[PDB]
């Protein structure tokens, strides 16, 4: 396309157009204008041009697809809209991709839409770091208010520091920085903010560069590392790259010039020697182009794709349809789409019976939904090779009837044609072909005919508790004469302006005075109180434009009713009417014309809250905490002798006290989170977690405390506990385990507690409280009841066609545990327990089988939490189909992404030849182990760590070697306090030594954690890399969320030196 | 007998615990009791209330009288300056009337208990120097009572026994008219048989009600003037030393009680107005309300922003 053309494309995208928006939340679509914003690089959709309603980061857009092939267009509404005009965009940093579905008005507009979004995507991916910093600052500005303005005031800045995860130290150097940056009158033009922003980072983290220059080395920086901006010279810069960063392409100067030109991206800087400022040099050292990750592995290595397929680690996944836990997770084809676009090349289908005949997919005997098979295969084709054109392996855990397999295979062939593999590529060959030979082909893995040519109850149930007095849906399963269940599956008086008992007019005037001075100083702002002097009359004690005055709300009777009036000019019944009409329309006295702004809330509304105790000593609080068994319980108590508060709670079965202090009117938790009101504190922490993963769910009030004392026994989960976890089929989700032997169920005919179908446990020991599970369906109730009742007391299975379709990867259990006679056409399907047993027993034999044979490993059914297992050892022995759950995020999963990033995320990774040699052994003992490469790491500082909750992060970093047990070493970094955006790790702390025995497969893992008020590390971001891809020098690891998605500007500076052992 | 139930006022009997009786009339008794869950949003809240109940030897006419009394409270409504019905217990037990409770009793005894030193008939050990009522306090109390009669007359209520004994003081001192809405037959009430045995407030009535038994809102104004006299005599007995027999000739000769020592001239002329011989020229309660509010605004010596 021509560039003059691009101008119209972008400008059109910038002007925007009314565009029909679909989403699952609204059955009826909404006509809303959609326009792209370069300054934010966000495609926003809204009604009024002043405020943009929906945000959409262009970078997190993972793909753009045409047509109506998205989960949204099932409301049968866009059907009216033509196929061509409709499309949808998928985006986000979660395994489920949040979707924006659009319906156009004319085709050419739709084509231009998709074209512009694509081009913007490539440029954004190519965008220089300072430009995206500008876009991100602009995003913050757009966030602070929705008026899209280009200015910021002092107050917005201070409230914005938490947004950027940066704490103001004392608010007095902030005005000093204002003076320095030249901004005045507490206003910020966009560029003043940009410069102030740079100054903040540079002054905060200049010690980075202070160590950078160091000594005993090639001159890179001079002594002008003072906050004074200084230039980076092109010859000096190429000296730096050639020596410190050891870049081969840095030998040419013209490349260096091109790189500066791209990175600065300033049309003012057209000098023959473009110069980077010292602070700009910092931005470089944190920028993406200085990634530790070597670019050279991005180009899929073709010469490495000539080996037989037996010599490749493959991207495979375990029961991908599940977007979450193997149990109770929505299954959608978009899971498969996102899976393939990751770069997977082996995918699992557990097809079951088809209701009308067409089969479906759902995890066996669970409540995960059903999605039709034709859509599944259609999506497979439409995204099989688009990101990686190498062959894919669809695995079939067949479970349907013969006619349904016949239809399944017929659909296979009809929708795949030549794309499917239906004939061996090398008939006379005795080995697996090269992945190149199988390019643009689809392998079907599935049980074939036999050697001669011939072949528990689970559900969401109800919990009635006298303590909770409500029905809670808990997932339940039965096994081993016991049952397991999981956690839960899910107007004057009451208004803020009304303050009731206020001590005096002076007190209310004060309260409004501090409220105004700490923030939001307005003219005529009000406070509604009660007159201590005038009977039966309210009082609108009002600040007056830099002052505070007092005037009582006049009251008179009229029509037999209260006339909350005021000088007869205005009279109403509900205080709301006067308050509002005074807010918009100023009250007029012979003195002035002033309105009302702040309806301040009560000083201690928490008093009216039952969960709040007035004065509760520690020991008695502990007493009531130990009396109450439930976890999720909480109570707040005013600490005696001190204005500070305390919140007490039972978690893990341990009582814990947390002290909360107060600054101004805000209540501060620990040292970071500032909440206006205690009611706000509890309301927030109900929907989030405070300690571990516990959330404040159960209030502790005496009226419920008697009902606690009425019944105080709930059966509980009681590494022995982990043994119980692995024993029960519900795994780590089993909150409650109960021996069903001890109960003699009797079905409740009418049930109880306002539910249609319930049944009675009736324990053996009559004193034991019943439980009374309830169902949704009467037939479900009957099935469950009888279930517990017995608890108390040519072809055979595979259709010929599909079995003909399999040509490779044959499933054979005829050899059983014996590996003898490995043939190239077979697959071994292993479960992690038996796989690990084999690895411990006969690893060399596993290797020898592998170099000819195919080895597929999947996690056990006892991991219904979708938790990925430990598969590193499996690759060290060379296991080929290391199938995982992509919908989770565990250390091991990021190891998967690290390994399968290489070769252009094409899903294949050629095993090293040396490990393929006959002589080499997978598992070497201590004697044979010989250190191969030393690796020194010193992290220094970070940038833009995201924010988890309301608490501002106190970050530290763990750098470790994901690999073998001899390869396993960790290093923690001294945590810093209240420094999220621009943290400095100890410039004084030394470098750490790693010894690497097996470099060709070992992972560098940086992770960043934050120390909570309970001193508990939590997951912030990760970075996992194959050590073969590690570059040296001072490089910026770009940080990434748990779901293997990068986070804007997220990076840690680290100096890495890799010295091979000689 | 049987009583139809009204869901809006009916309160469970078991949620009310009776306590120490407060005062006994000729036919009915009133007790201080605790009601649980008077607020339907707060079922566990305990409220101190006054519960009226018939005597054990009560007759059917007294039962009808209490039925009428509760009904009159229901129709008149709610107002701060009157005693407000909270509910009734009519089913499965003796008829109980739950109304608001006044911790400080009627205003006569409350005022008498606050008389400054040198004014006491006998020494009061319970004298608190911090509770002494200024002139603003008396004018405010009078304003509150006047607002009460304005609410009652707005509901066409003639108190017929307006008296300082007949208005209670809340813990918040807020005046609340008591004993209003009493549809008490004027058949035969003796002038010479003291109260609690059936004496009319002869020292509280206007001549039209005294001679022709003409009870009106203007008789209410006359009795409220008597209230002002009592308040600025600090609960004083109307017509000190005047026999009831001589009251007829004194009022007929137009005689009126003197100026209270610590009472201003404006309020004194207000008392004269309330005690005008002709009821039609006597001022109506709304004008008394506005005049008393003006006197309050002048006495309270607090700035207010004339809008």
């Amino acid at each position: 396309l021509a560039e003059y053309e691009k101008s119209q494309i972008k400008r059109a995208l910038e002007l925007g157009t009314v565009m029909t928006v679909f989403s699952f939340r609204k059955s009826t679509p909404e006509r809303r204008t959609v326009q792209v914003i370069m300054e934010t690089r966000q495609v926003a959709w809204s009604k009024t041009a002043d405020k943009i309603e929906g945000f959409l980061d262009i970078m997190e857009i993972k793909e753009i697809r045409p047509g109506k092939n998205s989960k949204d267009f099932e409301r049968a509404k866009a059907v009216r809209q033509k196929e061509d005009c409709c499309f949808t965009i998928l985006y986000g940093t979660q395994f489920v991709l949040s979707t924006l579905s659009l319906a156009a008005d004319s085709k050419e507009d739709a084509v231009n839409w998709l074209s512009g979004l694509k081009i913007l995507h490539q440029e954004a991916m190519n965008a220089s770091t300072p430009t995206i910093i500008e876009s991100w600052l602009r995003k913050q500005i757009y966030s602070v208010d929705q008026t899209r303005r280009n200015s910021i005031s002092l107050r917005e800045l201070k409230t914005i520091l938490p947004l950027i995860n940066f704490k103001v130290s004392s608010a007095k150097f902030l005005k000093d920085k204002f003076v320095e940056i030249g901004a005045h009158k507490d206003e910020l033009s966009f560029e003043q903010f940009h410069l102030f922003y740079k100054k903040l980072m540079f002054e905060q983290q200049k010690s980075i560069l202070d160590e950078f220059k160091k000594d005993s080395s090639v001159f890179i920086l001079g002594n002008t590392d003072r906050p004074d901006a200084s230039a980076v010279y092109l010859h000096d810069f190429q000296r730096f790259l050639i020596h410190e960063q050891q870049e081969h392409w840095a030998q040419d100067l013209n490349k260096v010039r091109e790189r500066m030109t791209k990175f600065i991206d300033d049309t003012m800087r057209e000098t023959a020697e473009p110069f980077l400022f010292v602070d700009e040099f910092l931005t470089y050292l944190f920028s993406r182009e200085n990634s530790i990750w070597d670019e050279k592995y991005d180009a899929v290595d073709m010469q490495d794709m000539n080996n037989p397929l037996s010599h490749y680690w493959i991207s495979s996944s375990h029961n991908t349809y599940l977007t979450g836990d193997q149990l109770r997770s929505e299954s959608s084809p978009e899971a498969y789409i996102r899976c393939l676009r990751m770069g997977c090349r082996c995918i699992e289908l557990d097809c079951w019976d088809g209701p009308d005949g067409k089969p479906v997919i759902y995890h066996g005997w669970t409540r995960t939904t059903k999605i039709k098979f034709d859509d599944v295969v259609q999506a497979i084709k439409d995204h099989a090779f688009v990101t990686s054109s190498f062959p894919v392996i669809l695995s079939i855990e067949e479970h349907c009837s013969v006619e349904q397999q016949r239809h399944m295979a017929k659909a296979f062939k009809e929708v795949f044609g030549d794309l499917l593999l239906t004939k061996p590529t090398e008939a006379s060959a005795d080995q697996l072909p090269s992945p190149s030979q199988l390019r643009e082909k689809i392998i079907i893995k599935h049980k074939k005919l036999g050697p001669r040519g011939d072949v528990k109850q689970q559900g969401e149930l109800y919990m009635w508790d006298s303590i909770d007095q409500k029905w809670t849906r808990h997932y339940c399963a039965i096994a081993d004469a016991k049952l397991s269940f999981s956690d839960d599956i899910e107007l004057h008086f009451g208004e803020k302006w009304f303050h009731k008992k206020v001590e005096k007019r002076t007190s209310a005037e004060k309260l409004l005075q501090e409220y105004c001075m700490e923030t939001g100083g307005k003219d005529g702002t009000f406070l509604v109180r009660e007159s201590e002097t005038f009977p039966n009359d309210y009082t609108l004690s009002f600040w007056r434009s830099g002052r505070v005055q007092h005037c009582r709300i006049r009251s008179t009777m009229e029509g037999g009713t209260l006339k909350y009036y005021l000088t007869d000019n205005l009279t109403f019944s509900s205080i709301y009417a006067l308050i509002q009409h005074y807010r918009e329309t100023h009250l007029r006295c012979a003195e002035f014309e002033l309105r009302l702004t702040d309806p301040v809330p009560n000083p201690n509304p928490h008093e009216s809250k039952p969960w709040y105790y007035d004065s509760l000593s520690r020991g008695e609080a502990e007493d009531m905490l130990m009396r109450i068994p439930r976890d999720g319980a909480f109570l707040i108590r005013k600490r005696e002798g001190s204005d500070s508060y305390a919140i007490t709670f039972r978690a893990r079965g341990k009582v814990k006290h947390c002290r909360i202090n107060r600054d101004g009117r805000h209540f501060v938790l620990g040292t970071s989170a500032y909440f206006e009101s205690l009611v706000e504190l509890v309301s927030y922490y109900e929907k989030h977690s405070l300690y571990r993963k516990m959330r404040l769910r159960y209030p502790v009030t005496p009226e419920l405390l008697e009902r606690y004392n009425m019944e105080r026994d709930i059966n509980s989960l009681y590494e022995l506990e982990k043994q119980i976890i692995e024993d029960n089929p519900l795994g780590s989700l089993c909150r409650g385990i109960l021996d069903l032997n001890t109960y003699n169920v009797v079905k409740a005919p009418q049930g109880k507690n306002q539910k249609s179908f319930v049944f009675i446990l009736e324990p053996k020991q009559q004193g034991d409280p019943p439980v009374e599970f309830a169902t949704d369906r009467v037939e479900e109730l009957f099935e469950w009841f009888q279930s517990i009742r017995e608890i108390t007391w040519k072809n055979q299975s595979i259709a010929i066609e599909l079995s003909d379709l399999v040509v490779y990867c044959k499933p054979t259990s005829k050899t059983k545990d014996n590996l003898e006679n490995p043939d190239f056409r077979e697959i071994r399907s292993f479960v992690e327990t038996k796989a690990d047993s084999i690895i411990r027993q006969k690893p060399v034999d596993l290797l020898k089988y592998n170099q000819k044979g195919l080895t597929r490993v999947y996690p056990k059914g006892q991991r219904v939490d979708s938790s990925n297992y430990d598969p590193f050892r499996l690759w060290l022995c060379g296991s080929q189909m290391v199938a995982l759950n992509f919908q989770t995020a565990d250390k091991y999963m990021q190891m998967n992404h690290a390994l399968f990033s290489l070769n252009g995320r094409t899903g294949y990774v050629l095993q090293p030849e040396s490990m393929r040699t006959e002589k080499y052994d997978p598992m070497p003992p201590e004697s044979q182990r010989k250190i191969l490469m030393t690796l020194t790491v010193k992290v220094l500082g970070a940038r833009h760590l995201p924010k988890l909750g309301r608490s501002i992060a106190c970050p530290f970093v763990e750098v470790e070697i994901c690999g073998a047990e001899y390869d396993n070493n960790k290093f923690k970094t001294t945590v810093v306090n209240d420094n999220g955006l621009s943290p400095i790790w100890a410039p004084t702390q030394e470098k750490v030594t790693f010894e690497i025995y097996d470099p060709n497969l070992a992972f560098l893992r940086f992770v960043v954690y934050e120390e909570d008020m309970f001193s508990d590390p939590n997951f912030l971001a990760h970075a996992t890399y194959p050590i073969k891809a590690v570059k040296s020098g001072f490089r910026s690891v770009p940080l990434k969320n748990g779901y293997s998605e990068d986070i804007e500007l997220a990076s840690l500076l680290v100096f890495c030196e890799m010295r091979p052992v000689l | 007998y049987e009583l139809p139930e009204d869901p809006r006022w009916e309160l469970p009997r078991d949620r009310l615990v009776l306590g120490k009786p407060l005062g006994e009339g000729c036919f009915g008794q009133v007790v201080l009791a605790e009601a649980i869950g008077l607020d339907k949003d707060k079922p566990n809240r305990v409220t101190k209330v006054a519960v009226k109940m018939l005597k054990s030897d009560a007759t059917e006419k007294d039962l009808s009288d209490l039925i009428s009394e509760m009904e009159m409270m229901k129709m008149i409504g709610k107002h701060k300056n009157i005693i407000n019905l909270l509910g009734a217990c009519t089913q499965d037990g003796p008829l109980y009337v739950i109304v608001e409770y006044a911790s400080k009793g009627n205003l006569r005894e409350y005022l008498q208990a606050r008389r400054p030193p040198g004014l006491e008939y006998c020494y009061n050990p319970s004298h608190n120097p911090e509770e002494q009522l200024s002139s603003k306090d008396l004018v405010s109390c009078a304003y509150q009572v006047a607002r009460g009669m304005e609410y009652l007359a707005s509901k066409k209520c003639i108190h017929r026994d307006l008296a300082a004994r007949n208005v209670l003081v809340t813990e918040d001192n807020v005046m609340k008219i008591a004993d209003f809405g009493l549809a008490r037959d004027i058949h035969h009430i003796d002038y010479y048989k003291k109260t609690t045995n059936g004496r009319l407030p002869v020292k509280w009535m206007a001549p039209e009600a005294l001679f022709d038994r003409i009870y009106t809102h203007q008789s209410d104004v006359w009795s409220f003037g008597v209230l002002l006299w009592e308040i600025f005599t600090l609960g004083g007995s109307p017509y000190p030393g005047v026999p009831v027999e001589e009251l007829f000739k004194l009022l007929k000769e137009g005689h009126r009680m003197d100026k209270p020592s610590n009472c201003t001239n404006e309020l004194y002329m207000m008392m004269r107005d309330c005690w005008h011989a002709v009821p039609s020229q006597r001022p109506t309660f709304k004008q008394l309300v506005e005049d008393l509010d003006r006197i309050v605004a002048l006495t309270s010596n607090q700035e207010y922003l004339d809008l």
